This record gives structure tokens, C-alpha cells and sequence, in this order.
């Protein structure tokens, strides 16, 4: 038994212009950067640096 | 020179974030400008037997 | 393999499990390889089969981990084994119409 | 602007895109270049 | 673009129930929403309520859901008015009337309350 | 929700003189108030579009505007076809919350 559930929300327009974001690690972690060119996406780096 | 795609402003759009609907406002009066940065494409390949 | 039955005109439902109900991503191919349907997110694609005008799903059981083809209208020419591919299961069915 | 039709019978929903000839042929030559590497 | 085909006239001993329809034709159903306005004797338009056919849902007047539900038969291009518990209070001409929205099927909806299509008006009372 | 009044109860004119019909909103509706003609035995059929526009089919006699708390409707060259009873209609509401006036009745003098 399926049903479907609605919700009634005010409508007001924003302002909308997506922002660059960092992610950065937190304490007791690190990223690895794999810095190979043409990496494609799985497999090694052989050129391989560490950021937040 | 210029390869002009044709585009229409919708109300009631799927939701990518999950199953289901929503219904948007109608649209705001007018000069609405996009300018923005093709980085890349997502394609699919179709192959198969034949 | 699994075998459904139905005849010229009906409408049969074929389907895919995944125990988890996570609403993952799935395909749907005939014995061609050929992509009949799937899920893009919460959206549904429809691949360039002899079925892209009659194959459907209800996505609203997608969160069950229930991921049907429907296929609307069938014909004898429809009867052939689809392959569900959920990561790594691969279930079979054909279907004699 | 100057788009206000709101129907047909019983555009305020018209737009459109401008993209330049010659970098997308371009870019797919480069793309088709690498598709054939496979 | 449509008329709409009201049902007759009803009376029910208070607490009964009583469902009115209207029929749209000219156009798809599905493509437009509909409302219906209550004109008791010597009142004005009292609203009752709205329904979107693309849609599935619909919205009351705040006083009235308690008694009051719709549904778009889109099958039969039909809206049903259905009133539960009917109260003497609510005796009056009822009808509904249809709003023209552009493209809904291809979710180009405007969500337009201006009514344009109208119905006839059926008197619903109480014994 | 928002109440909307008429200014008249009614309004006695003369064929051919211009009627002056006007409707207040408690709450400052914006743009949201449309005008509807209804005549004895008839649905109160829609004059005006929004605050201004003419819908189609109505005579170049009727229009209006308005803004905020308050709206009118004036028909120029009124005809004995006229005398009905209009009504203010308001549409700012989400979740919709719909209201009328009470109607103003336009009386023939005599
Ligand atoms: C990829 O990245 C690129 C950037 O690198 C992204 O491109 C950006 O996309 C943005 C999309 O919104 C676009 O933003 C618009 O820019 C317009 C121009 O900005 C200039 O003027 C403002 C004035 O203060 C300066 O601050 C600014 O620095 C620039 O100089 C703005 O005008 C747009 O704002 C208006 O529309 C938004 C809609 O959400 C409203 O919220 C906002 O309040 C503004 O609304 C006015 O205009 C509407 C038009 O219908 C009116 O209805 C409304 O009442 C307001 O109108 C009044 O004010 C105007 C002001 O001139 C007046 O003329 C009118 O008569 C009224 O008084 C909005 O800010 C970015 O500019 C764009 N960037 C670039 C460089 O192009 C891109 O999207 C990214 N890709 C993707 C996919 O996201
Ligand atoms: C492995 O990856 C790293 C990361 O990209 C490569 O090092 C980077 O090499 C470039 C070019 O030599 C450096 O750019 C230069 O930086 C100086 C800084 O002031 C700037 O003045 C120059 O104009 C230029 O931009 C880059 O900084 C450097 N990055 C780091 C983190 O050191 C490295 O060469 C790669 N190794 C191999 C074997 O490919
Ligand atoms: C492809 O599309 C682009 C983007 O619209 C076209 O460029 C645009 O060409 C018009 C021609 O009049 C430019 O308008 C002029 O702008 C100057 C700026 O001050 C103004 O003074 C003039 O009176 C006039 O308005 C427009 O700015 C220009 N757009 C940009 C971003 O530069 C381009 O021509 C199109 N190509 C083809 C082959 O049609
Ligand atoms: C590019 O992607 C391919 C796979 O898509 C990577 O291929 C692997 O290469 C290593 C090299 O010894 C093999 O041992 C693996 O078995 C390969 N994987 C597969 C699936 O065959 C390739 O290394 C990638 N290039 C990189 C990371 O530079
Ligand atoms: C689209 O690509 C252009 C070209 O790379 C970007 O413009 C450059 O951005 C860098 C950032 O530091 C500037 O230094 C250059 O001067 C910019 N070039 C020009 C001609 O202005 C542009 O910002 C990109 N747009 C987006 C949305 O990423
Ligand atoms: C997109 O490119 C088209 C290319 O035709 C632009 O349309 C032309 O604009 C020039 C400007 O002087 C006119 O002279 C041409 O006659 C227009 N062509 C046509 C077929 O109308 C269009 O304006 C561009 N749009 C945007 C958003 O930049
Ligand atoms: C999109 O708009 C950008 C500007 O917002 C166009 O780039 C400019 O084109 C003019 C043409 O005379 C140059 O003078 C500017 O220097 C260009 N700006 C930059 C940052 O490069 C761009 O060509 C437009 N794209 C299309 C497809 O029309």
C-alpha cells in the first residue's frame, strides 16, 4: 500500500549563485592529492601529496 | 557561428535529491542572464551486440 | 532462470531486488546488451531498445529496493531474457509472451 | 524582456543558449580523438 | 476553452453526505485546475476550495476541511465536491469553475486562481 | 486571512455615466486582486485579469487597476447589460487562502 505525502511551503525567490567550497580535513586526518597528470581515475599515483 | 539551443523555464520539476515532485513559483519578469563554463560532459556509451 | 508468462496485448512486470532499500543504480538489458532502463539518481532513463516506448517502473518502490520493468502493450517479439544488473547480482528471467 | 505571452489559445517561458561554433567542433574533434584511442 | 456540466440539486437530513460533480469538456483535464465557490442565498462567493489536476492535491478553506474534501476524477474529467456532515448551515448554490494553466503536462504551470470557466450552480439543502 | 471590502453597498447611476465601483484588502494584496461581474441567476463571471487586464471576451467599457490596500473598477459608458453586482477577488496566498468581497450592486436610477 503506497500513498504520497504533501507538504504546502511558501514560495519566496531567492538569490541563487553557487559558491567555490573546501572540504578540509579534521583533526588526526590528512588527504592524499594524487597529482599524476591524466590520472583517469582509479588505480596508482605515483606523484602523491598531502594538503587539508 | 552561433549554435543557439532552445530553452523553456519550468514550474514542476523532478527532484534530484530524491523520489518525487515539486512545484516552483512561476518565473521572475525578464533580462535572467546564465553566463557559465562548459568543464566537461557526462556520456554514455551504447554498444552491444548488433 | 526465472519465467514469466503472458500473451500478445498484456502488460507484464519484471523485476530486480536489492535487500538494502537504498534506492541504488540499476539496469535493466536485453540478451543484446542492449540498455533498456535505468536509474540516474532518482530519474529514469530509458535506453534505445524496441521497448523504449512501452518499458516503465514504478519509482516510488525504488526505496523498497524494488526495481520493476514494466513492460506495456506486449508482443510476441518481446519475448526475450532481460538481466537485471544490480551491482553485483545478475538475475535472469525470460519471458514467453 | 519583451517576452510576456502567457498563452497560446484557451513567451514568458522562452529562452535560449549561445554557444560558439567553432570551439564546440573543436572540443569534439578533440573528445572523438581520444574516443578512437579506445 | 471549456464549459463545465454541473450535477442537480440535493437534500439531506443534517449529517448526511452530499457530492457534487462537474464535468469539464474542451480541453484535458489533467492540464488545468479547478475550484468551487459557494453562493448561499443572499452571501457572496464564499470559497471553498482548490484542486490541481497535475497535480494531485488540494487546498480548503481554513473553516471548512473538516467537512470538506475534492477529487479530480481524471478518468471521467470530472471534479467531485464532497461534503460530510452536512450542516444546515451549509445550504447553498454550489459550483465550480476551471482555470486556464499553461502546458501543465509539460510542468510549464502557472498556478492561476482567475476563474474563467463556470459552471451552473446547484443548490444543496437540508431535512 | 485576508478580508476584502466594498466601499459602496451599492451604486446608483444613470446609462451611460461612468461607474466608479472600488474594494479594500486589510492585508495589502499585491497585484493579487482580480473583479467579476455576476448577474441574478449567472456565475459571477471574470472582467478583470489580475488588477488590469481585460479578460478576453469583456467590453472595452470595463477596467481598472490598483495597488496594495486598495483596488477599483470603472466602466466607462455603462449599459443597462451592466447593472450586476461585482465582486473583489484576492490571490495572495500560499497556501491558498482565497477570500471575496461582498459584492457592489449597481442600481439603475430611477
Ligand atoms: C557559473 O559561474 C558564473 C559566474 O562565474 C555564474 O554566472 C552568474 O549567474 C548568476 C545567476 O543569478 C548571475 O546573477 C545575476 O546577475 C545580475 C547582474 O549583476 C550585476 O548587477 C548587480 C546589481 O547589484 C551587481 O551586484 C553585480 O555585481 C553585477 O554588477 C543580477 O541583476 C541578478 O539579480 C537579479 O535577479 C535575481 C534572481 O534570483 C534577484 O534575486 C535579484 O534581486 C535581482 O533581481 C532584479 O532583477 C530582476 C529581473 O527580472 C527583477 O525582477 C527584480 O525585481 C530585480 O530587479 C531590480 O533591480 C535591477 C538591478 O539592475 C533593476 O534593473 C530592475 O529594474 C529592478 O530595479 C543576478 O544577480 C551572475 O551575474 C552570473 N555571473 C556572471 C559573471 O554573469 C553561473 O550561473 C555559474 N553556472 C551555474 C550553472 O550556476
Ligand atoms: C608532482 O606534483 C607536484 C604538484 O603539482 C609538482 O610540483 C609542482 O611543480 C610546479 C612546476 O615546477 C610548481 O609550480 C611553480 O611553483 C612556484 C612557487 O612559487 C611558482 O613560482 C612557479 O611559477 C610555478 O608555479 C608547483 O608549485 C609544484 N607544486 C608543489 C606542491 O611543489 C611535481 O613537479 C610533480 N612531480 C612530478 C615528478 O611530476
Ligand atoms: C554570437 O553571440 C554573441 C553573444 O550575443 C554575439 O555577440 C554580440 O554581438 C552584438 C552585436 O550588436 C553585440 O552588441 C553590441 O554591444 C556593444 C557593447 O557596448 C554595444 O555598444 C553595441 O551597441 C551593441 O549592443 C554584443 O555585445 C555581443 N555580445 C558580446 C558578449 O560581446 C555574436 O555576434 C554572435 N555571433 C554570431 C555569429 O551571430
Ligand atoms: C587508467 O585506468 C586503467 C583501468 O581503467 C588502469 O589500469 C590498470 O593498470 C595497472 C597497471 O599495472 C594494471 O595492473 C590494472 O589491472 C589495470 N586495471 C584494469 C582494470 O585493467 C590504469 O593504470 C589507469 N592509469 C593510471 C592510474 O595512470
Ligand atoms: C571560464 O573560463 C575562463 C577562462 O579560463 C575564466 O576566466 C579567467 O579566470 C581566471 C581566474 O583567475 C582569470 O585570471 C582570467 O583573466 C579569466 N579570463 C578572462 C578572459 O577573463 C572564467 O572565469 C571561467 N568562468 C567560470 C564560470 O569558471
Ligand atoms: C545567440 O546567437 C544568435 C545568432 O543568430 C543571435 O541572434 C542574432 O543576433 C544578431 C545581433 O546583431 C542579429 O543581427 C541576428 O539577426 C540574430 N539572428 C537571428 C537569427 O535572429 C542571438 O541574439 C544570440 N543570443 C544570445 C542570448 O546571445
Ligand atoms: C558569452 O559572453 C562573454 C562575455 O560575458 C563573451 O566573451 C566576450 O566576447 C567579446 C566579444 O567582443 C570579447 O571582447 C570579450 O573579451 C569576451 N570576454 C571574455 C571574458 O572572453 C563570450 O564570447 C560569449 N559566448 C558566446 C558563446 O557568445
Amino acid at each position: 500500500n503506497c500513498n504520497t505525502s504533501v507538504i504546502t511551503q511558501a514560495c519566496p525567490k531567492v538569490s541563487f549563485e553557487p559558491i567555490p567550497i573546501h572540504y578540509c580535513a579534521p583533526a588526526g586526518f590528512a588527504i592524499l592529492k594524487c597529482n599524476s597528470k591524466t590520472f583517469n581515475g582509479s588505480g596508482p599515483c605515483t606523484n602523491v601529496s598531502t594538503v587539508q | 557561428q552561433n549554435i543557439t539551443l532552445q530553452c523553456r523555464i519550468k514550474q514542476i520539476i523532478n527532484m534530484w535529491q530524491g523520489v518525487g515532485k515539486a512545484m516552483y513559483a512561476p518565473p521572475i519578469r525578464g533580462q535572467i542572464r546564465c553566463s557559465s563554463n562548459i568543464t566537461g560532459l557526462l556520456l554514455t556509451r551504447d554498444g552491444g551486440r548488433d | 532462470k526465472k519465467v514469466v508468462l503472458g500473451k500478445k496485448g498484456d502488460t507484464v512486470e519484471l523485476t530486480c531486488t536489492a535487500s538494502q532499500k537504498k534506492s541504488i543504480q540499476f539496469h535493466w538489458k536485453n540478451s543484446n546488451q542492449i540498455k533498456i532502463l535505468g536509474n540516474q539518481g532518482s530519474f529514469l532513463t530509458k535506453g534505445p531498445s524496441k521497448l523504449n516506448d512501452r518499458a516503465d517502473s514504478r519509482r516510488s518502490l525504488w526505496d523498497q529496493g524494488n526495481f520493476p520493468l514494466i513492460i506495456k502493450n506486449l508482443k510476441i517479439e518481446d519475448s526475450d531474457t532481460y538481466i537485471c544488473e544490480v551491482e553485483d547480482q545478475k538475475e535472469e528471467v525470460q519471458l514467453l509472451v | 524582456n519583451n517576452n510576456t505571452r502567457k498563452s497560446i489559445h484557451i513567451n514568458i517561458r522562452q529562452a535560449h543558449c549561445n554557444i560558439s561554433k567553432a570551439r564546440w567542433n573543436e572540443t569534439l574533434g578533440q573528445i572523438v580523438a581520444k574516443l578512437e584511442e579506445q | 476553452q471549456v464549459q463545465l456540466l454541473e450535477s442537480g440539486a440535493e437534500v439531506k437530513k443534517p449529517g448526511s453526505s452530499v457530492k457534487v460533480s462537474c464535468k469539464a469538456s474542451g480541453d484535458t483535464f489533467i492540464r488545468y485546475s479547478f475550484t468551487w465557490v459557494r453562493q448561499a442565498p443572499g452571501q457572496g462567493l464564499e470559497w471553498m476550495g482548490r484542486i490541481i489536476t497535475i497535480l494531485d492535491v488540494a487546498h480548503y478553506a481554513p473553516h471548512l476541511q473538516g467537512r470538506v474534501t475534492i477529487t479530480a476524477d481524471k478518468s471521467t474529467s470530472t471534479v467531485y465536491l464532497e461534503l460530510r456532515n452536512l450542516r444546515s448551515d451549509d445550504t447553498a448554490v454550489y459550483f465550480c469553475a476551471g482555470v486556464y494553466e499553461g502546458e501543465a503536462d509539460e510542468g510549464e504551470y502557472d498556478n492561476n486562481g482567475f476563474l474563467k470557466h463556470w459552471g451552473q450552480g446547484t443548490l444543496v439543502t437540508v431535512t | 486571512e485576508l478580508e476584502l471590502t466594498q466601499s459602496p453597498a451599492t451604486l446608483s447611476v444613470s446609462p451611460g455615466e461612468r461607474a466608479t465601483l472600488s474594494c479594500r484588502a486589510s492585508e495589502s494584496v499585491s497585484s493579487d486582486l482580480a473583479w467579476y461581474q455576476q448577474k441574478p441567476g449567472q456565475a459571477p463571471r471574470l472582467l478583470i485579469y489580475g488588477a488590469s487586464t481585460r479578460a478576453t471576451g469583456v467590453p472595452a467599457r470595463f477596467s481598472g487597476s490598483g495597488s496594495g490596500a486598495e483596488f477599483t473598477l470603472t466602466i466607462s459608458s455603462l449599459q443597462s447589460e451592466d447593472f450586476a453586482v461585482y465582486y473583489c477577488q484576492q490571490y495572495n496566498n500560499w497556501p491558498p487562502r482565497y477570500t471575496f468581497g461582498q459584492g457592489t450592486r449597481l442600481e439603475i436610477k430611477r
